């Protein structure tokens, strides 16, 4: 009962690589396809498969092909990246095609990101700035701020870890990464969040918080040259402790 | 419920004698839809026959038009062969003129 | 069929009403559907209208006017959770889906007691930066962004500290800069005049 | 102009005889085949030479994939019927959906199945609902009727959708479908025969002593004649013990005729 389930969430991609995308539903459902959404325009179809047995070509086919591989699965090729497929990728399936009202039914997305060299890519700086003490006096509240900063693609997941358990109450973290040089195509990213809560669970000396953030970037088959460290997918957090 | 083709032989224009015409079988009213039909030239069977793809009528029955191009001459006898799952022995319908 | 439109952004109260518009010109007319699909998640199914008028789900209805070529979705006592994207979508004759580039909805919280401040956070030992957290401001404050190639602002980002009832908006600026401090992290941003300063 | 229809059809057998397809479409503007898919070919493809001239690639390649999706959706829902009328061998099922544009302007839209050749389901466009004919319709009506927007849909299909397609289609075929072939008409019982009349609605009777006598008349049926035109007879039997005047009357298009013997 899992509905749409598409693999990767994130990929980093240099010109010329091949990928695939992975799509299944188990929801007995006939008809799939495969979207690309883009800032400021709507979805746009790749390809489609009207039923088990038969795929056809969308808006978008260039650069793309699909495997209708069983009534489950519908796979997405890129044989050759191109920058300009740097997109998040959707799937989706209906009960049937072209058959009265029925709707679409959403795969989680992925987001592809093509770079013509690995170059750019960088995991984020995480640190963690503990409560201002006016704040504290002022309003009976303590806001923890985790910055990530110069990562780079935009390919994060931030989460916050009180006493070892994520949490999401008091959490507000940036809906969109700020570009550090707004100006430059390539320009790394930088995230802020802040996790609030009262006076007297800051204080209390053995509370624990830690920021951490889940970056996708390389993995073992991407070539690297750099002097620097090889930016993989990796996690990096931050912390801090309760003070009395 | 199965329904037994209607049979209607007929001649594209009002026959005469040595007048190029079209021998027509219409095949109409049955159901289910498969059925095979042979026009005759003197009891025996004309090869080149054409017909129309399958049509759908609105009560759900099955029509065919079978036809072949022929000379009408006064001693040559046309006829319509047809057999269906409603029908225990083949029905033949002679052309009338 | 051709082409379809929508606003590209609206914003509105918390608790009030919002009606976002959707116009498209279409070979033939199968349908006309919202989405809904929430920042960095998968759209999901709101509502479908074929024939003309109004019909509602809880506290959201569509309307439809295939004469005009129009359709609204209307969002009634909004929350929070109602910040999301829009998407409208119509079946043309060939029954293929054109979709609009979808309505970016922001919701301002009714702040109930503004009291707003710039605080200095405390450094880390691991990290150059200073920051500075301007909070607790009510929704009418608009945050600019930095003027300084050095200086980083981030937006206002609305916090629900569900356990109290209690929400707020805040945004962050930080720097490595000597030049850096709280008391002008925020001076390209019309703040208000009451703003907390606290002593260094 | 006049009275005009488009109409689709399906059928799906349950289990047929080797190499004859297990499902078949075909469209028609009024009497004229315009469209047919089967699962043989799995292509859609124009059966009239005014759909091909006037209808891109694209279209046929988008339809080629709809009907594929739907042949499989018919052999889904024949499955299902012949389960719950728990039959063996081979069953059909039949779907017809279509609409009229009357000459005074007015539109007309149908949509119903059949199983075995006998109505199943059919929609009322108004009440909108299904019309059940026994309980294993009963049980798909429940189904169907479930959500409201599948019935609102047909209906728009019905009334807006299929009126426009056939609007279109007619100018499409317009040097066809809107000529005129006047029928010619001779008396040879008498029996008065007409032929080489295009479009097929024509009608012939037989008057005595100018009444009409409906139930000592027969009616033969308007036949293909191969060449795109039609033929079609009525006869009427003669009293040899009184004198009568007896008058073939032939409407067509318009026009009126009368031939008297
Ligand atoms: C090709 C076509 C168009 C519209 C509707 C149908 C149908 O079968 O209902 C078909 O076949």
């Amino acid at each position: 009962n899992a509905g749409v389930t598409q693999t990767p969430k994130f990929q980093v991609l240099k010109t010329g690589q091949s990928m695939t995308l992975q799509c299944a539903q188990d929801m007995n459902h006939n008809s799939m396809y495969w979207y690309r959404q883009d800032p400021g325009m709507g979805l746009r179809l790749i390809y489609y498969s009207a039923s088990e047995g038969t795929t056809d070509k969308g808006e978008v086919p260039n650069g793309y092909n699909v495997s209708r591989l069983n009534k489950r699965e519908f796979s997405l090729r890129l044989e050759s990246a191109a920058p300009s497929q740097t997109s998040v990728y959707f799937c989706a399936s209906s009960v049937w095609t072209g058959e009265g009202s029925g709707e679409l039914f959403f795969g989680e997305g992925s987001r592809l990101t093509v770079l013509e060299d690995l170059k750019n890519v960088f995991p984020p700086e995480v640190a963690v700035f503990e409560p201002s003490e006016a704040e504290i006096s002022h309003t009976q509240k303590a806001t923890l701020v985790c910055l990530a900063t110069g990562f780079y693609p935009d390919h994060v997941e931030l989460s916050w870890w009180v006493n070892g358990k994520e949490v999401h109450s008091g959490v507000c973290t940036d809906p969109q990464p700020l570009k550090e040089q707004p100006a430059l195509n390539d320009s790394r990213y930088a995230l802020s969040s802040r996790l609030r809560v009262s006076a007297t669970f800051w204080q209390n000396p053995r509370n624990h918080f830690r920021c951490q953030v889940q970056f996708y970037g390389l993995s073992e088959n991407d070539e690297w040259t750099q002097d620097r460290a090889k930016p993989v997918t990796q996690i990096v957090s931050a912390e801090a402790w309760g003070r009395a | 419920i199965q329904r037994t083709p209607k049979i209607q032989v007929y001649s594209r224009h009002p026959a005469e004698n040595g007048k190029s015409n079209f021998l027509n079988c219409y095949v109409s009213g049955f159901h289910p839809s498969d059925i095979e039909v042979d026009l005759l030239k003197n009891g025996e069977r004309i090869e080149k026959v054409e017909h129309s793809d399958l049509s759908f009528s609105k009560d759900w029955s099955f029509y065919l038009l079978y036809y072949t191009e022929f000379t009408p001459t006064e001693k040559d006898e046309y006829a319509c062969r047809v057999n269906h799952v409603t029908l225990s022995q083949p029905k033949i319908v002679k052309w009338d003129r | 069929g051709q082409n379809i439109d929508q606003p590209t952004e609206m914003t509105a109260t918390e608790g009030a009403i919002v009606q976002i518009n959707c116009t498209y010109q279409t070979s033939g007319f199968n349908g006309l559907f919202w989405y809904q699909q929430h920042a960095g998640e998968a759209p999901t199914f709101l509502s479908y209208n074929v024939l003309d008028g109004l019909e509602e789900k809880g506290r959201f209805s569509s309307f439809l006017s295939r004469s005009k070529g129009y359709s609204y979705l209307l969002l009634k006592e909004l929350q929070m959770k109602d910040s999301a994207s829009y998407l409208c979508a119509v079946k043309d004759s060939n029954y293929q889906l054109i979709w609009g580039a979808g309505t970016k909805l922001i919701i301002k919280p009714d702040i109930q007691n503004p009291d707003p401040a710039v605080y200095q956070l405390r450094d880390s030992k691991s990290s150059d930066k200073s920051v500075c957290l301007f909070t607790d401001f009510d929704s009418q404050t608009n945050v600019s962004q930095s003027k300084d190639s050095d200086v980083y602002i981030t937006d206002k980002c609305v916090l629900d500290m569900r356990s109290m009832d209690f929400k707020s908006n805040s945004a962050v600026a930080w720097s490595n800069k000597s030049d850096f401090a709280c008391a002008n992290a925020f001076n390209n941003s019309i703040i208000p005049e009451d703003t907390f300063f606290p002593s260094p | 102009m006049r009275t005009h229809s488009l109409r689709y059809f399906r059928l799906g057998v349950s289990d047929p005889i080797h190499g004859v397809p297990e499902f078949i479409s075909v469209g028609y503007v009024d009497s004229h085949p315009i469209t047919t898919y089967d699962s043989v070919t799995r292509q859609k493809e124009p059966r009239a030479p005014w759909m091909a001239e006037n209808l891109a690639p694209d279209h046929w390649e988008r339809y080629t994939q709809l009907l594929r999706g739907w042949q499989q959706m018919f052999k889904v829902e024949l499955k299902r019927l012949q389960r719950h009328y728990n039959h063996s061998g081979s069953h059909t099922y039949q779907r017809m959906i279509g609409c009229e544009l009357l000459e005074d302007g007015s539109t007309t839209g149908f949509l119903q199945y059949a199983y075995d050749g006998q109505d199943f389901l059919i929609f009322n466009k108004d009440t909108l609902s299904w019309l059940a004919v026994d309980n294993v319709a009963h049980t798909i009506k429940q189904a169907w009727e479930a959500n409201q927007h599948e019935l609102l849909y047909q209906k728009n299909w019905l009334e807006e959708e299929c009126i426009a397609w056939l609007k279109r289609f007619l100018e499409y075929g317009k040097d066809t479908l809107q000529r005129t072939e006047p029928p010619l008409v001779r008396v040879n019982a008498l029996f008065c025969k007409a032929h080489g009349f295009y479009p097929p609605e024509i009608y012939m009777t037989w008057m005595k002593n100018g009444e009409e006598i409906v139930q000592e008349i027969d009616y033969g049926d308007i036949l293909p004649s191969g060449d795109g035109t039609y033929q079609a007879w009525a006869s009427i039997e003669l009293d040899p013990q009184s004198s009568n005047l007896y008058s073939c009357h032939v409407e067509h298009s318009g026009v009126h005729m009368v031939l008297q013997v």
